[PDB]
């Protein structure tokens, strides 16, 4: 989900884009601006919320030692889903 | 990889690119941060 | 304390303390302090005026025979009025031992060169003149050995910054390598890494 | 506990003296050296045919740097700044801010490849296996500024070499 | 006696190799550093420090 | 206040050594002009020598001026033999550095430095 | 036109002769010179590609800056590059010869050899391996191959 | 004023100067000196090159990283010019040829190309345009060089009212074609001149003075719209100038009379070479043309640049042409020429 600036330049996931009057675009004429089209926010927004039947849950990111440090997430609030600090996966108590 | 293929993911490139240095498709470095200080734009109306 | 703690050598500690007492009582004119570290190393802090009469003793006495000069070093500690600390490391092949001799001087007072004791120091203290500014009196050839030919200042002093005051670049107008004031593209980021909690209670200085 | 190298005393008898004189007048050991070169002429040379025949490597090889991802699309780095604090040549510059969904993510991640010494301190100090040292080493450029990698280049390198980086980590993760 | 009498003040300004611009325009500060209030340890406030005034730091055009 | 002298017991011997060093430099300048093939005149080199000597003219300490004489003799020895290059000799003439602003107004115009 | 084809074929011939007969100079400073000698080892065998070391700058084609270019060394390197006959190419290898490497903030280190001499190919690493240096040499050969000297001379 | 154009630093190599300069024809002599002076201040220089990129390689150590952007351009293509000048705030024109090639004549280099560059710079919003012409440019001159240079100067002034036109007299330097040409006449014979060259008066100017004048004119807000004339401090005759050149180079000087009509006859013989010619008829005409005096045009002194005399840099220029016997002689071992 990369939007295009009115100058034709692409906008990164950070939101960086050179202005119309910015001279530094001379570094891009005759060449290309390297941006990544796989945005992490849009890809993590497509992950479904996992329903679990426990008050607290443990997340390690998957793979065991190949993931992030294991953390514990509380799911007492029913209005919002508890999200992992590292992986961004969200869990919900099904009650 | 014919007998032991790697695990496929959504973000992995399906088209490999060789060394692009010296080509028009070469990498150009740039800052990836927004502007820090926001200047005060003057009003577009005279004081009269 | 068996598998992790480094084993302690007490026989070498006792022998080095006895030899330190021996050296201190042989030369009471120049020897100021004698200490033995916890890992069994002997330090003889002496007066600068006895740089020569001590070293030759350790070179020529039948009970010392420190025939090898391993390293000649200088330490810059700006908190003292005599900021420079010249350290000699001696190796005795006959008795299979090592000793350390320390002395102090400031920027202006010269100290006597030991080229008549060990000739390796002919280069070594010359290196000190290149990087600390300690002038060694009575030297055959004292000049710069490591820095640039037109370099000014002593780089290993603590008040000297990391990057120098000049840098070299090629200029095509004068067809020459020219020196210009330094302008770092990215500054060396100074990190504050000192822990605010006391670590070793055994080295706790008494308060004022 | 020591041996007397080069202290053997030569002989004196007439046969050995005649042998030494014959070796002097007829150059026997020069013929021995010629024979050793002639023996080395008839061996298989150890030359590989680059670039069709790459030299052997190891899965622990340190080359170009890359940024990994979790197996859902999310980038692994959470901007903890351990790699830039452990980098000995200060090649890593990190700037971070909370993004739209409140996740601790980077905004600037720059590695200066001309400053980097390729020692793998960042790939071993990373708590979430985000930054890795990939196995690529054929990435020489024609310009100096092309060796100044920003976050986008590192993410593209990670997406390019994930299929190899994951296998190398799966091979070598039990030794760490 | 091999000793002389020197009564003038010390001056190593001409031997340190520093240019005069970074001698006559600098203003050093000698202070005991302030304790970090986020922590509670007091070991960083033991020794006096000499620091210099902060000069201009700008942004690189490239990176 | 009793210190250890380096070479001069008082100011007279030190300024005599300064005088001898200046004589040696003044004699040496035409040879370094000739050998290094510099594009400058002998008078320019001699006035540069005079400027470098008058830069340290405020020193009233025998040990400091003794060290200055030692460093000057070291530089003279380094330039008698060709150990310095043309760049090292010509670095006394800042031919590539633009003159900085001098008065208050131009320094106010060009930056924040005092 | 036939003249354009003639100058194109002549440019191809001279580029082939210049790129298949590279003569570097025996010039190392540090660790990266040890890796360069390992590129000269029997395994990688630079002399297969016509790459043979020459001691004198007057009979050399390229110069490989392998090591740390310090402040005391830069005039010597500049004079050595100046003495080489045209056409001359410089391959910068190692982090020290690229941007200062470990010693970027040192007082007596030139931050890259680009400040002294023009550079064609930058080879990154510490040290960049003999395989990587051979790859850089082949990349330099490819850069020489696509030169357009006589074509531009005909156009000018 | 955008925040990326505000100057910063101490004016060093890594500082920001806020000058975005497009130097057309920067792969030459004056272009090389101008790029060197701009790059040491920390400026973004866009260099459009027509020749081989290898010849641009010497322009690489001339500034910091990312400061010099090389790009292809064509003199008859306005699209490449608009690609090059679309972000710069100062455009400098150094395009010139001492001879006429098969593809380009003097009108294609001095008339059409500067007019196209100035028009594209005007339509792209560039606030500063600087053009380089010749001091002796006039319509009625015998040489086609000065005629076309005057025509191009008039067209540039017409299409760009704020253009700063700079007219050097005759620039000498290490890579010039003025003193080196005189030192290289000695191969052919005994350096012939028109009536011994005792009637033409010339005042050559150092290259660094012209470069500093251009830099100051870029930095001067009051230099827009003017027509400067860059001249040397002393006016010499041609005979004494050649005499001083051969005295510095330590070569024998044996001049001889030779008529004006026969000089062009052999001058056109050297121009039939397909490579760069040694001399042409136009070079003979411009060498034997006396430098006009225009006191109304402001000079190097009004831009704060002191004119360096020829006696200070002539030895530096001409030490390459000496033999081994007199290679080590100093600067002061020569007699300076008499000025008028
Ligand atoms: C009107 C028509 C005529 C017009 C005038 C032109 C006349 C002919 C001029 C010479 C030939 C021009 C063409 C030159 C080659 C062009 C094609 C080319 O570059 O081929 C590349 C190929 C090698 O490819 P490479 O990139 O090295 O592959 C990697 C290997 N894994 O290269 C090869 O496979 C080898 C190429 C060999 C080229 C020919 C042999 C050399 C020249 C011999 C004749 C001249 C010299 C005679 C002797 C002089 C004294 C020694
Ligand atoms: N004698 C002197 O030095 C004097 C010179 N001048 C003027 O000053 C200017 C600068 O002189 P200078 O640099 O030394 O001259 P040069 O001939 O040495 O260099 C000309 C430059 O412009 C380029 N160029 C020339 N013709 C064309 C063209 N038709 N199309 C595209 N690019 C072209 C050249 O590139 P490439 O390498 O591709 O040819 C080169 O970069 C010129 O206009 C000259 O007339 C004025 C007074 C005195
Ligand atoms: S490999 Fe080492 S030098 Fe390179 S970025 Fe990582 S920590 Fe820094
Ligand atoms: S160590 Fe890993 S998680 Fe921490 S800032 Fe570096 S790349 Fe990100
Ligand atoms: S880049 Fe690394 S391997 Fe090469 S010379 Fe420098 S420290 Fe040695
Ligand atoms: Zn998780």
């Amino acid at each position: 989900g990369v939007r295009t600036s009115p100058t034709g330049e692409k906008v990164t996931h950070t939101g960086q884009v050179y202005d119309d009057e910015d001279y530094r675009r001379v570094r891009f004429v005759g060449r290309q601006k390297e941006v990544n089209e796989n945005f992490a926010i849009d890809l993590i927004a497509e992950q479904p919320v996992s329903q679990v039947g426990s008050r607290v849950i443990s997340c390690d990111g998957g793979g065991g030692a190949l993931g992030h440090p294991r953390v514990y997430i509380n799911l007492d609030k029913e209005t919002k889903t508890g999200t992992c600090g590292y992986c961004g996966l969200q869990f919900r108590q099904q009650h | 990889p014919t007998v032991k293929p790697p695990t496929a993911r959504k973000f992995i490139w399906t088209n490999h690119k060789f060394n692009l240095s010296g080509t028009p498709q070469q990498y150009v470095p740039y800052s990836t941060t927004r502007k820090k200080i926001q200047e005060w734009v003057p009003p577009s109306t005279p004081y009269k | 304390t068996r598998p992790t703690v480094r084993p302690r050598n007490d026989v070498a500690h006792k022998q080095l303390s006895a030899f330190g007492e021996y050296v201190a009582e042989i030369l009471p004119k120049y020897v100021q302090q004698v200490q033995v570290s916890c890992f069994s190393e002997l330090e003889i802090c002496i007066h600068p005026d006895g740089v020569i009469p001590v070293l030759t003793f350790l070179r020529d006495h039948s009970n010392a025979q420190f025939k090898s000069l391993a390293d000649l070093t200088a330490v810059d500690i700006p908190t003292r009025q005599n900021r420079f600390e010249i350290v000699y490391n001696l190796l005795s092949l006959r008795f299979n031992s090592r000793i350390r001799v320390k002395t102090y001087t400031d920027e202006l007072t010269p100290v006597e060169s030991s080229v008549s004791v060990y000739k390796a120091a002919n280069w070594y203290e010359r290196e000190i003149w290149d990087m600390f500014g300690v002038f060694f009196a009575n030297h055959p050839d004292l000049r710069r050995i490591l820095t640039d030919y037109g370099f000014e200042g002593h780089p290993f002093r603590k008040d000297f910054p990391l990057s120098g005051y000049v840098e070299l670049r090629y200029d095509d107008e004068v067809k020459r390598v020219v020196a210009e004031p330094v302008e770092l593209a990215q500054e060396f980021r100074k990190f504050d890494l000192n822990s605010p909690w006391e670590a070793f209670p055994a080295y706790r200085q008494p308060p004022e | 506990t020591y041996k007397y190298v080069n202290l053997r005393e030569p002989s004196m008898d007439m046969k050995s003296v005649t042998d030494r004189a014959a070796q002097t007048l007829l150059w026997t050991e020069l013929i021995r050296g010629l024979g050793m070169t002639l023996s080395y002429l008839f061996r298989e040379p150890a030359t590989i045919n680059y670039p069709f025949e790459k030299g052997p490597l190891s899965p622990r090889f340190r080359g170009e740097h890359a940024l990994r991802r979790y197996p859902s699309g999310e980038e692994r780095c959470i901007a903890c700044k351990l790699c830039e604090a452990v980098c000995p040549a200060q090649a890593i510059t990190i700037e971070a801010e909370p993004r739209a969904d409140g996740s601790r993510r980077t905004t600037r991640y720059d590695i200066d490849m001309t400053k980097c010494i390729y020692c793998g301190f960042c790939q071993e100090a990373c708590p979430v296996d985000a930054i890795v040292e990939g196995p690529n080493f054929e990435f020489s450029t024609e310009t100096h500024e092309e060796l100044l990698y920003n976050k986008e280049k590192l993410l593209n390198n990670g997406d390019k070499w994930e299929a190899e980086i994951a296998a190398n980590i799966q091979a070598d993760y039990l030794y760490r | 006696t091999q000793l002389i009498t020197v009564d003038e003040k010390l001056d190593i300004t001409t031997l340190t190799g520093v240019p005069e611009e970074h001698i006559k325009t600098r203003k050093a500060r000698i202070f005991v550093p302030a304790r970090n209030n986020m922590q509670s340890g007091v070991n960083n406030t033991k020794k006096w420090k000499m620091e210099f005034d902060t000069r201009e730091r700008w942004e690189n055009p490239l990176m | 206040t009793s210190v250890k002298p380096i070479f001069s017991r008082d100011m007279n011997e030190a300024k005599r050594r300064v005088r001898e060093l200046y004589r040696a430099w003044y004699r040496e300048v035409p040879n370094t002009v000739h050998l290094f093939q510099l594009d400058i005149s002998v008078k320019q080199g001699r006035d540069k020598v005079r400027e470098m000597f008058k830069k340290n003219a405020h020193v009233t300490d025998p040990r400091v001026v003794d060290l200055l004489v030692i460093k000057g003799k070291m530089e003279l020895e380094e330039t008698i033999n060709v150990w310095k290059q043309r760049t090292h000799v010509m670095r006394f003439f800042h031919e590539t550095e633009a003159p900085r602003p001098k008065d208050f107004l131009s320094k106010f115009y060009v930056g924040h430095d005092p | 036109s036939r003249g354009e084809y003639v100058v194109a074929k002549l440019d191809d011939l001279i580029n082939w002769a210049r790129r298949s007969s590279l003569w570097p100079m025996t010039f190392g400073l540090a660790c990266c010179a040890v890796e360069m000698m390992h590129m000269a080892a029997p395994r990688y065998d630079m002399d297969r590609f016509g790459v043979v070391f020459r001691a004198s700058p007057r009979q050399s084609d390229v110069m490989i800056v392998a090591g740390t270019l310090t402040n005391k060394m830069a005039p010597a390197l500049r004079k050595v590059y100046d003495q080489m006959p045209e056409p001359r190419y410089v391959v910068s290898m190692g982090s020290c010869a690229n941007g200062g490497g470990y010693y970027h903030y040192s007082y007596s280190v030139v931050r890259g050899c680009d400040r002294i001499v023009p550079v064609d190919i930058y080879v990154p690493g510490c040290p960049p391996t003999a395989e990587a240096l051979l790859y850089g040499i082949l990349q330099l050969q490819k850069k020489i191959k696509r030169e357009k000297r006589l074509r531009i001379w005909y156009r000018r | 004023l955008h925040h990326a154009v505000i100057p910063h630093g101490k004016g060093g190599r890594s500082s920001v100067s806020g000058i975005v300069a497009t130097v057309f024809g920067a792969t030459g002599f004056l272009g090389r000196y101008l790029v060197n002076h701009l790059g040491r201040m920390g400026s973004q220089v866009i260099v459009p090159y027509r020749c081989e990129p290898y010849d641009t390689m010497h322009l690489r150590p001339m500034g910091d990283l990312g400061q010099i952007i090389f790009m292809d351009w064509n003199g008859r293509d306005k699209d490449s010019i608009r690609r090059a000048v679309e972000h710069s705030n100062v455009v400098i024109n150094l395009v010139g040829r001492e001879w006429e090639t098969k593809n380009f004549d003097f009108e294609d280099v001095f008339v059409k190309i500067p007019q196209a560059i100035a028009q594209v710079s005007k339509e792209a919003g560039v606030e500063k345009f600087i053009h380089i012409s010749h001091l002796n440019a006039d319509i009625k001159s015998s040489s086609k060089y000065l005629r076309n240079k005057a025509v191009g100067e008039k067209e540039v002034r017409e299409t760009f009212p704020e253009a700063t036109i700079i007219k050097p007299a005759d620039i000498f330097g290490r890579e010039d074609r003025f003193l080196n040409y005189f030192a290289n006449i000695r191969w052919f014979g005994g350096v012939p001149l028109i009536s011994l060259g005792k009637k033409t008066v010339k005042q050559p100017v150092y290259i660094v003075d012209v470069t500093k004048g251009i830099i100051n004119a870029i930095k001067d807000p009051d230099a827009r719209g003017k027509t400067f004339a860059f001249v040397g401090p002393n006016r010499y005759l041609l005979f004494d100038l050649v005499q001083y050149v051969f005295a510095v180079a330590h070569r024998p000087f044996l001049p001889y009379p030779m008529p004006h009509f026969a000089y062009r006859w052999i001058g056109r013989l050297f121009e039939i070479s397909p490579f760069e010619p040694w001399t042409t008829r136009d070079k003979v005409e411009r060498i034997h043309t006396t430098d006009r005096t225009l006191p109304h045009l402001p000079g190097l002194e009004d831009l704060g640049v002191q004119a360096t005399p020829l006696e200070l840099k002539a030895i530096e220029v001409l030490r390459r042409h000496r033999t081994y016997r007199w290679l080590s002689s100093e600067i002061e071992d020569v007699q300076p020429a008499k000025t008028v």
